[PDB]
Parts: structure tokens; C-alpha cells; sequence
């Protein structure tokens, strides 16, 4: 939910995600961008970290 | 009245008491009419007369009747910032003062060690730095066990010394 | 909460009356920000700094304690608990509706 | 339709309770600051705004109950709760948005997160960075494929600290702060080190 | 020629003028006149429609008298609005920073409706700012411009769609009045009409015409053949006149209970009453030219009535039914034709003016509303016209319109022609306007019905790219203010020399012909087929004598700037905005050399610029000196002229105003007395006149880079004075106040060096970056002493300095000279506001040497940055020994159909060297049609080219056959064009002829001086850690997501960590980085940043529980 928040319509698609009680990985790229943790690519993925 | 007494205290951003306003709004009425009355902007020095009071109190009456203002309006011609975008948290840490105030507290320790430890210790409480309580010198004496006015003398010790450049010269690139 | 950036897991969901008074440091109950004379948060204002907690860093409203070997102590006046000025960021207060 | 909202709640250990509010949160005073301008002007966020037309709702509302009105009055102050509770949440939903002064909308809690504006794509998607410069360009002709030219006082307030130590160390500045004086007046020796 | 002081300046003229170029600062001073009642306006509108002349002034004054009370006993009306001398001259106003106006006064009149009593009160109304002659506004001191808007002239606009579910094509109408809520008529997806008023959608013109009073009878006696209406009729499923007021009421004032007379009167309240449907008086006109209701009357209430309707709906009946002929019962005809809004007919003009005049309509409607508000609660006979009125609302209205309203906006000056040519400016947004997100593409194109109206080519090339335009040169301004043109009119092919005004709308029952024809001077046509413009805009051929009008002459259809442009028809029209947008951007030089190739119209519109002063009154030239002149009148007076030098520029340069006159001379009604910054002669002169060769050169003029003549530099040819204020405000305090003075805390000897005692610099300190100009000294205030500064100030013996020294510091990158300095103080006994007791305005300038990034650019849209500079050493020269001036890229020329500026160059070459075409035997062939005089020429010479008749290419073609050389025998453009160079660096020839010629050239305001920032670390933002934005404050980068696109793609995550982490926000790690770097060690581990937790309590801030797991 919170890439698609990140993305459009941000009230409409936060109100189920909510309601959906949805747990976001935690592990999307957009999401380590966010969050200021290192994104899963590239040089960022645990086996070149 | 209940409109009056709301208006006066609820509808104002930051309340202020009924008198206050009471006579800021007598301002707006009377100054307002004085600008047509004089056919010009009535000046303060004289707008302080007719509320007989004295024109600093007229000047803090106006300065009260100005209001805050919104952090988000729009500044630029189109819509593309807002006035937030220009403001400065002044609780920054200037972050060239946090590492040059280690430096500093750094110096303290190489300087005080550098000279004697009883004296080192002794200004530690005295200025309380180490602690959060300065110290007078009749405190040190169960601590060091002297009279004050020997730390009276040491005090001097610790300063005079210090008082030469070489201390010095070392410590006035910190200012 | 406390954040030291090991996360595994970002969870959204409604909040219930028991989760936002529990979130809170208070009730704030009186529609004011700031003294026109004092420039201060009054007892229960919108920046109620017994609230939200102190904006003078280690110093209470009355400032009983204005020195960081105070740290945590809630005044016995005022209670505004001596710690960071930080909190303001990091607390936050509620209203309960009749 | 109904059904992916009420078999979501069925699993869910969510109740829907919470979608009707008898409760509000007061977001952190700093992140909605009463900062006052360069010599006594202030300015506010607005979100504070609506708090104490909330607050006022809800405090009124209390002074008709705690007192014990006729209805009519009491159901008017009611809808009123909830119109400033819906602005508060989100402005210009249900009807006009609530405009304040001089005729221009306010700005609430839904509005923070929304567009090229709102904290994810104004904020948190983009953001502005320290150790960065900008500046026009010419052609470069006598560089290599891996050479940029650069400003040389850009390149300076860019390297500030590493040539700040390095004079330092070099003992042209005795402690980090005569450099930074130095480098302020920009005295001759952080030319050459900053080389 | 036909100007006083004209020096001569040939060109090749096809065609003489029917009529001189107008005054081009007629766009604010009509306006303004009209507004004002001035004796020119007050004789000008007596007789060219005399019915009325009146003002904004007047004209509101009497929509708003007399205003009554609820019942009708006691009144007050209006009557003399009378105004007064100004406040004080221009530049004092704007040196002690007020606002230029003049008072205002008003005679009232108390009556008492009741038994009768009068007080004609004469009641100030305030001070009411006015106009400069140049049309710009002083405000606060500050000079601002009322741009011209454009609006749609309410009324009745019929439309045309399609329902593509059967594809008929359906019609409706919008009702459009000034101060109108919306009522919308139309045939829906079947053959029934939408009548919904306000967007309510039910109760077609059933609840309509019976609701006006009416039942079934009167509607069909008008819809038996309105089948669209027979079914509504028929379709009532309800009867009643009162049944159909209930039914707008039900539909238009539901929510509140009904009654049997309160929709009965409400539907007079709503549109014949004139309280809230008003459609503006010109607005009344514009309908009775459309349905032709009116045809001889002059307006009045412009509260909707009830013949207009009915034509409305007929209109749109007969359209539905598609007919050719709609004629509502009861009067003159009209055709069934669709309402266009974007050909000019329906696009009205709203001026200063109209502008001002609405903003006073409503000033004093809130006025009449606290005359009320005073005439009830204040007992009777206990008020008078002053207690009645509040003048306030008005001075407020006016202010908050001329304060932050972008309808008016800072007047920009860094040229004369920004001067100029930010006037006559026609936008599109604002109030009434459209914005630029709801402005969509089709608003933005060039309508046909803006030939000789606005521009078509001066338009901004931002996101305002047709939106924003700018005046014709020979336009007009109507007392409606619909877009008028002057034309010639071919009367059974005479075209007439009549001077005939005609709007868009006065096209389309007439033919505007081809401008230029072979006009045998007869009025008639050579060929029966001309290029015409038929009444739709279309242009076609069509027969000598049908076709009705004909154009006035060139450069009609153009705007000034733009007429700056030689060969504008051998250049794009693309390039060509480009190059009239950078005209607007020249930075002021030194020496203003004018073109030797121009045009015409730069002598004519530099004296109307004001930048050029001017001898107003003939008469002897008594003295001539740099700070006065004074012209001594042949009757006993003189005219003094004080002269302004070094006056900074609204953005930041000068105003320099030289002068090009003699001691003695006599000099006429409009003759020049001082060149201004960028003229010469009288005529624009922006830039200079340069020896060309467009081959590149080494990969250093590369890409719109940029190489030039070195001795320029050194002659400062191309250079700018750049002046620049920095504004010092010491305010009153709880610390104290500011004391400027050299009381510095802590203060080296250096940095005194050129600083008087006063607290500033010695006014002509040459100073830099960084040097401190002005010493605005602060007590410091409260703070724990650290112990080791107070061992140092026991140690040493330094003071406390408990003084926060807030001065100024040039800021990054500025330097130059100190102009001086002005200064108002509350002990000067001034009008400072309440607390600020200095206010300084200190003054540096730096005549900045050009450098590369320095953005230039030619007249034909050429420009760029220099990319370097070298010495003469390397520079080709031609067969005359001669290194060039200006040295180009080749490559942009071909690919962006900008030969124009080669044409110019070459014919400015033949203007430079002079040429004489040889007439031995009888006139070259080139020769007998291009004018006289014109084979004649001696060497360094100017000369100018129309925009579309101009030195065509043979007649080019045949100026290069006599070449005559300046000095030497050298003819180096052989007669079709070319020429040979050497070049400076090999002494070795190219294995081609090499191109030269004379180019004009011009310095553009883009500096690399201005357009750098850099930091390392500044100051943060108020709720996020992260940092500012802008050059001014330290600021910082941005750094978007589309870059962290590409950043990704690069799979440089680390990198990316660093952006969002501690380079924007990690506070200990930014200083641990510090500490990094300041132990010489590698950057260790990135933290965890500020804003990424200040994300997080954003988030948590929502009503929404969130935790995020670590396990
Ligand atoms: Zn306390």
C-alpha cells in the first residue's frame, strides 16, 4: 500500500489500506527510498552488502 | 452581549482580554473616523491624545492588533511554493560549533592536564563543569581538605599561569 | 518506536478511541497557542507545554529545574517533565469529544 | 461491493467502531509551528485553526449540554462538530472548502500527503540535499571524458570541512574554527591546498 | 522620417502611410483619462459618444447613489467626484517610499426622505493614487504596472456538439452576464431541453415560461412549430404559473420552505431584479448587436429582462432546428449563426480602467452596506454624510487590488523597452481570467481575428506560450474597449485613405483585402484576384472590387520588440520570439550603439519610451551640461531638465540618461535632450554593430557556445554597470536597537580599511564578496559562558562582547565599487513604521567585464553563453588585413531557418563600406523599383528594413554589385555573397570562401555572475530538517525523484542513502561527517535521518496506529 500511496490518489487507496489492516513488507524498493533504507538493488542487495 | 464577550475572547487567534481589545477596537472606530475628520491618515502622536493615554501604550495597542499569519499561503505569482518554504528552525545546530565545542571541551581536558590535577579537579567543580554545580571554595575544603582562601590562592595559581600566552595562545583561536 | 532503522514490517490500520487517548500526553481542552504578553503555551493550550513537554530545552514552564542534571524530573508545579525540547516533535496530545 | 469491506472486516480484527470518531489526535505543535517572523509578525499553519474551532465547537457544544438546551439548538451545534471535525480531517470534502482569510482555502491534515505538494512526492520522494551547487556550463573542450570543469570558489564552499582540516593539519589555521575564518576571507593558503 | 530630430535612415519602402505610428503609451493614458474625467477625455468622449461622458469615476458614483434605508425614509446620494494636487513629484515619492497619488473629494448629499433635509457634505474619500505619464504606478515608492486583460463579453453564446450515440448534433446557449449565476438551456440526448438553472438538472422551460406568469397559452403561441418545446409542454406533467415558480423554487431555492409568493417574487429578484444578475453595460450593447433587439438606444438596466429571452430561446430553437434566420417577434432580424468567443468580437478588453472602476464599485458597495449598517443603528437626525460614510472599504479595495493583485505587478526595468513593452501588454489570467491549468490548448492559438490586434508573435515561450500577449504598434483602444484597427476601406475598388477603426466582429460582415498590392494609387486593384481575408478569417483570392477593405500598411500586424527584428520575413517566427523576448533582456551597456541596420520604427519608440528626454517645448538650447539642461523658450522661460544618473533600475541597473545636444542648439517639440541607456540619436541602440565569420572555431564556440573579438572586452564594448542596493532595517527592541556605527565586535584592521566611522562603508569603498558594508550591531542576549571562553577572557583580557553583530557581508558573489548611501531615521522625524528606526539603502555597483556563461544574443534569435575568449592573435582576416569581430557556430543556422541574420549581416556589411548603384545607363533593373536614394550610400552608414517590405533578396542581390570598400579597394562580398578570409592562428587558406558581414549584438541579463549557488551546509527547514531553497539564503539542491530514478538505474543505492539520509537529513551523522572530515578519516556509516523520522511522525500524526516491526 504504501508504493501505491506513493503513487495516486493518495486519500482513496490509503482509506483500505487501512481498513485492510494491510503490513507493508517493509522490502519494496520505493519503500527502502522512503523509509532511507538501502534499496534491494544494484549495490544494495545482501550479497554485495 | 454574549457575541461581544466570544468574539472578544474566543474569536481572536491569540485570545486576548476583553479590556485590551475593548481598546483596540475603540482605536479602529476612533482613529478610522479621524482619518475622515482631518482628511488625512490621523497621526499617532496625535491619535494618543484623544484616549488620553500615553503614545507608547497607543503603539502597543496597535502592534497587539496585528495578527499572525498562515505558514502555507501562496507566495510565488503562480502556485509553486509556499512562505514555510522560507523558514529557518532556529534550534539548528550550526554542526560546525558541535565539533568545534568537542575541540574546545577537548583543549579544556589537554590544557588542565597540562597543568596541575588538584587545580584541574578543583576548577572541574568549580565552574561545575563536569557536574551541573559550581562550586564555592568552602565546599572544596571537605573534598581537598584546605582552607578557601587557600583555593582563593589557587584560583590565581590556575589563572595567572594560565595567563601566560603559552595557554593562551593555544586557546584564542577558540573565538 | 524507538527506531534504531531494523524494520522489517510497516503495519496501517484504523485507530480506536483507546489507541488515540493512549497516544496522547493529555486532553487538551482550551483553544489557545500563545500569550500576547508571556508568548507562552497556557495550562492546557493548543501548545500546552506540560503537553507536548518543554520547548526551553531542560527548563519547566516554571522553570523549577533549568539545569540538565535535572533530566526527566516532572516539576511539582507545572508538571512538565525537564527533558529535550525534542519531544514537542515527538509527542503528541488529543481531544475527546462530547 | 459490500462484501470486500465487510468479510475485510470480518477478518480483520478491526472494528468498525473506530470509522465513526468520538476521539481526535493533536498532531505535535512543531509540525503545525506558531513561529513568529523577524520582529514580532508570527505565522501559523492553519491546522491550528481548525484545532480551535474544534475545540470551540466541541467546548460550546458542552455549555449548551452541561446546561440543557432545546434540541433544535443542540442539533445545530452538533452538525457543527461534525462539519469543523470534517474539515479538520479533510477541508472541502462535504461542500465549500472552508476558506479563511482574504477568500483562500485552508489547509488540513488530508491535504499534507496529496500531489506534487504533499510530504510523499514533495518530501519524501524528492528532497533537497546540502554539499550540492549549481551553475551554468560551457563547453569543455580541453577535458578529458571523465574531467568537469568547476567553479573554483563552487568547488571550495563544496569542499568546506575536507579543506577546513587540511590547512589544519597543515596547521595554516591552528583549529578548525581560524580555518573556517580563514576560508571565509579566503585567504591564499586554501587555494592551494584545496587543489 | 517626419521627426525633428531624425537622423536619416534610408530604407526600400514599397508604400507611403495613410497614417503615422500612434502614440504607444495609448494604452494606460486613455484608459486612465476615461477613468479620471480629464479635459482631453471630458472633450473626447462629448463628442464620440457624448451621451455619456463619464468615468469609472462618475459612473459608479451613480450605479450607487442614492443609497436608501429598509423602509424609504431617509437616503443619501452622491454627486461631484472632485480630485486634488498630488502628494509630492515622482521620484520623491518613491525616494521616501510613498505611494504617487493625489486626494480625492466628493460632494454627498443627506436626504431625508422622510420631511426633507440636505448635506452636501463634501466628504474625502481619501487619497486615490494616479498615474504616472508613463502609465506606471507608484506604490510605497515602488513602480508597478496594470497590465491589460482580455475577457469574454457576457451574454448569450449559442454552441454546437455532437451526442455520438446517434451523432445528431445538438445546441445550447450560455447565459453569460457580469455577476451572473448560472442558467443553462440546451436540447439534451433526446429532442427535450435541459433548463437547468445553477446545475440542477430537471424542470424543462415548463417551470421556465409559466413561472414568469405565463400558462400553456402564451408558450404556444410560440411553441406549436418549436417541436422541442411541444414535447416540454406537453411533457409539464404539471399546471400552474405560480406552479412553476414553486418549481424553480423547488429546483432553485429549495431547503427552505416555499410559499405562493415567495418564488412568485423571487424570480423578479433573480433576473429582473438589477441586484444580482447584471450583465456590464457594454455587455448590453454586445446582445443588442447580437440578437439585434436594440438598435438605437442607449443603455440602461443591465438587470435582465424579458424580451431577451425569448429571442434567446427561439435563437437556440431555430439553431436546434437548424435555421438560417431567427427573428424574436417584435423587430429587426438577425442570422442564425454560432457564437465564436475566441475571435475578438466576444473578446472585450478590460483596461486600467475598467479594472480600477470595479475594484471602487465594490469599495463602495461595502460602503453603501456600512451606510446602512450607520443609517439605522445611529438614531435619525443623528447622522450626517461623514458618520454615513466609511471611506476605508474604499482605500482598502484599491490598495489590496494595486497591493498583491497580479493584475498589477512590478514594473521591470532593466531596458528601456522592458519599460515600454511590459505595457500594452494583453494578458489572459487573472480575475475574470483564465488559469493557466483550465486555460487548454485551443485558447492558446493565434485566432485570426488578432491580425493588427495583438501581436502574433511577442509572446512568452513558458507555460504562458499564447496565453500572455502583447499590443499591435498601430492598434487602438475603444471607450468599450473591444480590440480596435485602423484599415483603409476599398470602396468599389477605391481604397480609402478613411482611417475606419473595426473590431473582429466588424470583419465578418466586411472583406479585408491584401496590404500590399499593385495599388495603382487609384484605390483600385491591378488584379482581380487579391489575397483577401473573407469574413471567416479565410483567406483566399478574391475579384479586385468585392472585396471591402483593405489594410492600413505593414507593420500594422506587429508589435513594437518585434520590430526591432530586420528581416523578420527571412526569419523564423519561431526564432523570432526568441529573439523579441531577449530584446526585453538587454542589460544597459556604455554606449548604446544604434543598428546601422534597424528599422524605423526605433526612432519613434524610443522618445515614447520616456527613457529619452526630450525637448517638450521648442525654442533656443540655452546650456547644456551633465546634471541639467536648460532649453531656453523663444517666449522669456526656459525648461529646466534635472537629469538621472546612476538611478538604480528595478532590477538592478541604471538609468542612465546621457545627453547628445548643444549648447545653443535649437531644439523643437520632440526632439531629444539625453540619449537614455540603451538609445542613441533617439532610436533604440541595445547592443553594437560587429564584423562577422560564422566558422567554428576549434570546438570552442561549440553548441550555442559563444567566442568574440577580445578588444570588445578590453574596449568594454560589450559590458554592463550592474547596480544593486542592499537593505539595512534597524528596528526597536527589547534588546535595545541597532546601532550602526563602526562599534564592531570583534574586528580586524584589514576590513576597516575603507569604512567611514557612521556605521557603513566610505561611500566609494571599492568592496567584494563577503566584505562587511554595513554595520547593523545587535545585542547578543542570554547564554551559559563556556568555561574555556571564560578562562580565555580571564587569560587574555578580552570583553564579554555580548553584542550579536547581525551586519551585512556581501553576500556570496558580489563585489564592486559603493555607490553611497540613503538613509531614513524616526530621529529625521520620518515615516517609519512602527519600530523601525533606520532604515538604510546602502548601494554597490560592479561594471561587470563580460566572462564566459555571460548569456548574449544578436536580433534574430542567436544566442548563448561564451564559451571563451581569446586575444586577437588567432583571428581570420579578410583580404582588407582585418581580423573580425564575432565568430559563430555555422551548425544552427541551417536547421533553424535563421538565414535572416546572414541577410542582415551582409546588408549591414554594404551599410558599413556605403555603395553607389551604378545608374550609367538608365536605372539597374533591381534599381527602378527599389527606391531612390537608395543607390546611393558613403561608408559607415545606417540604415532600417521593414518587418515585411523591405531590401527583398534581388534588391540585396543588387546592392552587392557596387561594393564600394570603406578604405581600401577591397569589394570582398562578390555580388551574390560570399567573401574570402585567412585565417589568424595558420596563416593557411580554407579550402572555401568565408562568410562576413555586419551583425547587431546585444548582452542578455542571464550573468554566471547570478546564476551560481553552491553549500556545503546551511541553514534547515522550519518542519523537516532538510534544507531551503534559493540562492538568496544559503539554501540548497534539490534533488527529485525523476533523479532517483536514474539514480537507481545506476544501482547506486549507497549513494542514494547518502542523498536522503544524512546529506539532506541526519543531523549527528552531517556532524559526524564534520567529524569525519575534520579527523581526516573516510566517511563511516550513514546514520538514520531527521526527516525520515519526521516522516514518521507525520505518519503517526494520522489518526492511523503504525509500528513498524523489527521482529
Ligand atoms: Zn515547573
Amino acid at each position: 500500500w504504501l508504493s501505491a500511496a506513493s503513487f495516486q490518489e493518495t486519500t482513496r487507496v490509503l482509506t483500505d489500506a487501512a481498513i485492510n489492516c494491510r503490513s507493508d513488507k517493509l522490502n519494496g524498493l520505493k519503500e527502502n527510498v522512503i523509509i532511507g533504507k538501502l534499496i534491494p538493488a544494484g549495490t544494495g542487495i545482501n550479497r554485495y552488502r | 452581549q454574549a457575541i461581544t464577550r466570544a468574539m472578544a475572547d474566543q474569536a481572536r487567534t491569540i485570545r486576548i482580554p476583553v479590556h485590551m481589545v475593548e481598546v483596540i477596537n475603540k482605536l479602529g472606530r476612533i482613529q478610522r473616523e479621524l482619518l475622515q475628520d482631518l482628511g488625512r491618515e490621523p497621526t499617532p502622536e496625535e491619535l494618543a491624545k484623544e484616549m488620553d493615554i500615553t503614545p507608547e501604550k497607543v503603539l502597543e495597542i496597535q502592534q497587539y492588533a496585528r495578527e499572525p499569519i498562515s505558514l502555507d499561503q501562496t507566495i510565488g505569482d503562480e502556485g509553486d511554493s509556499q512562505l514555510g518554504d522560507f523558514i529557518e528552525d532556529s534550534e539548528a545546530v550550526v554542526a560546525v560549533d558541535a565539533v568545534s565545542f568537542t575541540l574546545l571541551q577537548d583543549q579544556l581536558q589537554s590544557v588542565l592536564d597540562t597543568l596541575s590535577e588538584r587545580e584541574a579537579g578543583v576548577v572541574r567543580l568549580r565552574f561545575g563543569l563536569t557536574d551541573g554545580q559550581p562550586r564555592t571554595l568552602d565546599e572544596i575544603g571537605q573534598v581537598y581538605g584546605v582552607t578557601r582562601e587557600r583555593i582563593r590562592q589557587i584560583e590565581s595559581k590556575t589563572m595567572s599561569k594560565l595567563r601566560h600566552p603559552s595557554r593562551s595562545q593555544v586557546l584564542r583561536d577558540y573565538l | 518506536m524507538l527506531d534504531v532503522n531494523f524494520f522489517d514490517e510497516l503495519r496501517i490500520g484504523l485507530a480506536t478511541a483507546e489507541d488515540i487517548r493512549q497516544w496522547s500526553y493529555g486532553e487538551v481542552k482550551k483553544p489557545e497557542t500563545i500569550n500576547y504578553r508571556t508568548l507562552k503555551p497556557e495550562k492546557d493550550g493548543l501548545f500546552c507545554e506540560k503537553i507536548f513537554g518543554p520547548t526551553r530545552d531542560w527548563e519547566c514552564y516554571c522553570g523549577k529545574y533549568k539545569r540538565v542534571r535535572f533530566k526527566g524530573i516532572i516539576c511539582e508545579r507545572c508538571g512538565v517533565e525537564v527533558t529535550r525540547a525534542k519531544v514537542r516533535r515527538e509527542r503528541m496530545g488529543h481531544i475527546e469529544l462530547a | 461491493k459490500r462484501l470486500k469491506v465487510v468479510a475485510a472486516f470480518q477478518q480483520s480484527g478491526n472494528s468498525p467502531m473506530g470509522m465513526v470518531l468520538d476521539a481526535v489526535p493533536v498532531i505535535p505543535p512543531e509540525l503545525r509551528p506558531m513561529v513568529q517572523l523577524d520582529g514580532g509578525r508570527f505565522a501559523t499553519s492553519d491546522l491550528n485553526d481548525l484545532y480551535r474551532r474544534v475545540i470551540n465547537r466541541n467546548n460550546r457544544l458542552k455549555r449548551l449540554i452541561d446546561l440543557g438546551a432545546p434540541e433544535i439548538i443542540v442539533n445545530n451545534e452538533k452538525r457543527m462538530l461534525q462539519e469543523s471535525v470534517d474539515a479538520l480531517f479533510d477541508n472541502g470534502r462535504r461542500g465549500r472548502p472552508v476558506t479563511g482569510p482574504g477568500n483562500r482555502p485552508l489547509k488540513s491534515l488530508s491535504d499534507l500527503l496529496k500531489g506534487k505538494q504533499g510530504r510523499f512526492r514533495q518530501n519524501l520522494l524528492g528532497k533537497r540535499v546540502d554539499y550540492s551547487g549549481r551553475s551554468v556550463i560551457v563547453v569543455g573542450p580541453q577535458l578529458k571524458l571523465h574531467q568537469c570543469g568547476l567553479p573554483k570558489l563552487m568547488a571550495l564552499e563544496l569542499f568546506k570541512p575536507f579543506v577546513m582540516k587540511r590547512l589544519v593539519d597543515l596547521n595554516h589555521a591552528q583549529n578548525i574554527k581560524s580555518a573556517k575564518r580563514m576560508v571565509e576571507r579566503q585567504r591564499p593558503q586554501v587555494w592551494d591546498v584545496l587543489e | 522620417n517626419s521627426v525633428p530630430g531624425a537622423p536619416n535612415r534610408v530604407s526600400f519602402a514599397k508604400l507611403r502611410e495613410p497614417l503615422e505610428v500612434p502614440g504607444l503609451l495609448d494604452v494606460q493614458t486613455d484608459s486612465f483619462e476615461w477613468l479620471i474625467g480629464s479635459p482631453r477625455w471630458r472633450e473626447s468622449a462629448a463628442e464620440r459618444g457624448d451621451v455619456n461622458p463619464v468615468g469609472g469615476l462618475e459612473e459608479v458614483l451613480y450605479e450607487l447613489s442614492p443609497i436608501e434605508d429598509f423602509s424609504g425614509s431617509m437616503s443619501l446620494s452622491f454627486s461631484d467626484p472632485r480630485f486634488d494636487d498630488v502628494k509630492a513629484p515622482v521620484d520623491e515619492c518613491k525616494d521616501k517610499d510613498m505611494t504617487y497619488a493625489a486626494p480625492l473629494f466628493v460632494t454627498a448629499e443627506f436626504i431625508n426622505n422622510n420631511t426633507g433635509e440636505i448635506k452636501s457634505q463634501t466628504v474625502f474619500m481619501g487619497d486615490f493614487p494616479m498615474m504616472t505619464e508613463k502609465g506606471t504606478f507608484i506604490i510605497n515608492g515602488t513602480e508597478r504596472v496594470v497590465v491589460s486583460q482580455l475577457v469574454r463579453s457576457p451574454g448569450v453564446y449559442f454552441d454546437e456538439t455532437i451526442d455520438k450515440s446517434t451523432d445528431k448534433t445538438l445546441h445550447s446557449v450560455k447565459v453569460i452576464p457580469s455577476r451572473g449565476a448560472w442558467l443553462e438551456f440546451d436540447v439534451d440526448k433526446r429532442d427535450t431541453v435541459g433548463v437547468r438553472i445553477d446545475r440542477k438538472r430537471r424542470q424543462p422551460v415548463t417551470v421556465l415560461l409559466k413561472a414568469l406568469g405565463w400558462t400553456s397559452e402564451q408558450i404556444v403561441e410560440r411553441f406549436g412549430f418549436s417541436e422541442i418545446m411541444r414535447s416540454t409542454l406537453e411533457k409539464d406533467n404539471t399546471v400552474g404559473t405560480d406552479e412553476a415558480l414553486l418549481d424553480i423554487y423547488r429546483k432553485l431555492r429549495p431547503g427552505e420552505p416555499p410559499t405562493k409568493e415567495s418564488a412568485q417574487t423571487l424570480l423578479e429578484n433573480l433576473f429582473f431584479k438589477e441586484k444580482r444578475y447584471d450583465l456590464a453595460r457594454v455587455g448590453r450593447y454586445k446582445v443588442n448587436k447580437k440578437l439585434g433587439l436594440h438598435v438605437g438606444e442607449p443603455i440602461t438596466s443591465s438587470t435582465l429582462t424579458e424580451e431577451d429571452v425569448v429571442a434567446t430561446i427561439e435563437y437556440l430553437v431555430r439553431l436546434h432546428e437548424g435555421q438560417t434566420t431567427m427573428t424574436v417577434p417584435g423587430g429587426v432580424e438577425v442570422p442564425v449563426e454560432t457564437d465564436d468567443i475566441d475571435h475578438f468580437g466576444n473578446r472585450r478588453l478590460r483596461t486600467v480602467g475598467e479594472l480600477i472602476q470595479n475594484q471602487i464599485r465594490v469599495g463602495m458597495s461595502r460602503m453603501e452596506r456600512v451606510v446602512r449598517e450607520r443609517m439605522t443603528t445611529q438614531d435619525v437626525e443623528a447622522i450626517t454624510p461623514q458618520t454615513l460614510i466609511n471611506i476605508r472599504p474604499v482605500v482598502a479595495a484599491i490598495k489590496e487590488f494595486f497591493g498583491t493583485s497580479q493584475l498589477s505587478q512590478f514594473m521591470d526595468q532593466n531596458n528601456p523597452l522592458s519599460g515600454l513593452t511590459h505595457k500594452r501588454r494583453l494578458s489572459a489570467l487573472g480575475p475574470g481570467g483564465l488559469s493557466r491549468e483550465r486555460a487548454g490548448l485551443e485558447v492558446r492559438d493565434v485566432h485570426p481575428s488578432h491580425y493588427g490586434r495583438m501581436c502574433p508573435i511577442e509572446t512568452p515561450e513558458g507555460p504562458n506560450i499564447g496565453l500572455i500577449g502583447s499590443l499591435s504598434v498601430y492598434a487602438r483602444v475603444n471607450p468599450f474597449g473591444f480590440i480596435e484597427t485602423p484599415y483603409r476601406k476599398v470602396v468599389d475598388g477605391v481604397v480609402s485613405d478613411e482611417i475606419v477603426y473595426l473590431t473582429a466582429d466588424e470583419e465578418d460582415r466586411h472583406v479585408v483585402a491584401q496590404a500590399n498590392s499593385p495599388i495603382d494609387a487609384d484605390g483600385r486593384f491591378v488584379e482581380p484576384r487579391v489575397l483577401v481575408r473573407r469574413k471567416a478569417g479565410e483567406v483566399e483570392y478574391v475579384p479586385s472590387s468585392e472585396v471591402d477593405y483593405m489594410d492600413v500598411s505593414p507593420r500594422q500586424m506587429v508589435s513594437v520588440a518585434t520590430a526591432m527584428i530586420p528581416f523578420l520575413e527571412h526569419d523564423d517566427a519561431n526564432r523570432a520570439l526568441m529573439g523579441a523576448n531577449m530584446q526585453r533582456q538587454a542589460v544597459p551597456l556604455v554606449r548604446s550603439e544604434a543598428p546601422l541596420v534597424g528599422t524605423g520604427m526605433e526612432l519613434r519608440a524610443a522618445i515614447d519610451a520616456g527613457d529619452v528626454v526630450v525637448a517638450e517645448e521648442s525654442g533656443v538650447i540655452e546650456e547644456v551640461s551633465a546634471d541639467y539642461i536648460t532649453v531656453m523658450h523663444d517666449n522669456g522661460t526656459r525648461r529646466t531638465y534635472r537629469m538621472r544618473k546612476f538611478a538604480r533600475s528595478n532590477h538592478g541597473t541604471c538609468a542612465n540618461q546621457c545627453p547628445i545636444v548643444d549648447a545653443g542648439d535649437r531644439v523643437e517639440a520632440g526632439q531629444v535632450i539625453a540619449d537614455g541607456p540603451c538609445t542613441d540619436d533617439g532610436e533604440m541602440a541595445l547592443g553594437k554593430n560587429l564584423l562577422v565569420a560564422i566558422m567554428p572555431w576549434e570546438g570552442h564556440n561549440y553548441e550555442d557556445a559563444i567566442i568574440l573579438s577580445n578588444r570588445l572586452v578590453e574596449e568594454d564594448v560589450l559590458t554592463s554597470i550592474h547596480i544593486e542596493e542592499h537593505e539595512i532595517d534597524a528596528r526597536d527592541t527589547k534588546l535595545g536597537a541597532e546601532e550602526i556605527t563602526r562599534d564592531i565586535p570583534n574586528i580586524s584592521d584589514e576590513v576597516l580599511a575603507d569604512l567611514d566611522e557612521r556605521g557603513i562603508v566610505r561611500i566609494g569603498a571599492e568592496v567584494r564578496d563577503g566584505d562587511i558594508l554595513v554595520g547593523k550591531v545587535t545585542p547578543k542576549g542570554e547564554t551559559e559562558l563556556t568555561p574555556e571562553e571564560r578562562l580565555l577572557r580571564a587569560i587574555f583580557g578580552e570583553k564579554a562582547r555580548e553584542v550579536r553583530d547581525t551586519s551585512l557581508k556581501v553576500p556570496h558573489g558580489e563585489s564592486g565599487k559603493v555607490i553611497g548611501i540613503r538613509v531614513f531615521s524616526r530621529e529625521d522625524e520620518d515615516e517609519l513604521p512602527a519600530g523601525v528606526n533606520e532604515l538604510v539603502r546602502v548601494y554597490v555597483a560592479q561594471k561587470r567585464k563580460i566572462s564566459d556563461g555571460d548569456k548574449l544574443a544578436g536580433r534574430h534569435g542567436n544566442k548563448g553563453v561564451i564559451g571563451k575568449i581569446l586575444p586577437v592573435e588567432d583571428m581570420p582576416f579578410l583580404a582588407d588585413g582585418t581580423p573580425v569581430d564575432i565568430i559563430l557556430n555555422t551548425h544552427g543556422v541551417p536547421r533553424r531557418m535563421n538565414i535572416g541574420q546572414i541577410l542582415e549581416t551582409h546588408l549591414g556589411w554594404c551599410a558599413h563600406s556605403g555603395w553607389k548603384v551604378d545608374a550609367a545607363k538608365g536605372v539597374p533593373d533591381w534599381a527602378a523599383r527599389l527606391p531612390d536614394e537608395l543607390l546611393e550610400a558613403q561608408p559607415n552608414a545606417i540604415v532600417s528594413t521593414p518587418v515585411f517590405d523591405g531590401a527583398q533578396e534581388a534588391e540585396l542581390q543588387g546592392l552587392l554589385s557596387c561594393t564600394l570598400p570603406n578604405r581600401d579597394g577591397d569589394v570582398l562580398v562578390d555580388a551574390d555573397g560570399k567573401a574570402m578570409l585567412f585565417d589568424g592562428r595558420s596563416g593557411e587558406p580554407f579550402p572555401y570562401p568565408v562568410t562576413v558581414g555586419y551583425m547587431y549584438i546585444m548582452k542578455l541579463h542571464h550573468l554566471v555572475d547570478d546564476k551560481i549557488h553552491a553549500r556545503s551546509t546551511g541553514p534547515y527547514s522550519m518542519i523537516t530538517q532538510q534544507p531551503l531553497g534559493g540562492k538568496a539564503q544559503f539554501g540548497g539542491q534539490r534533488f527529485g525523484e525523476m533523479e532517483c530514478w536514474a539514480m537507481q538505474a545506476y544501482g547506486a543505492a549507497y549513494t542514494l542513502q547518502e542523498l536522503l539520509t544524512i546529506k539532506s537529513d541526519d543531523t549527528v551523522g552531517r556532524v559526524k561527517v564534520y567529524e569525519a572530515i575534520v579527523k581526516g578519516e573516510n566517511i563511516p556509516e550513514p546514520g538514520i535521518p531527521e526527516s525520515f523520522k519526521v516522516l514518521l511522525k507525520e505518519l503517526q500524526s494520522l489518526c492511523l496506529n503504525v509500528e513498524v516491526l523489527s521482529s
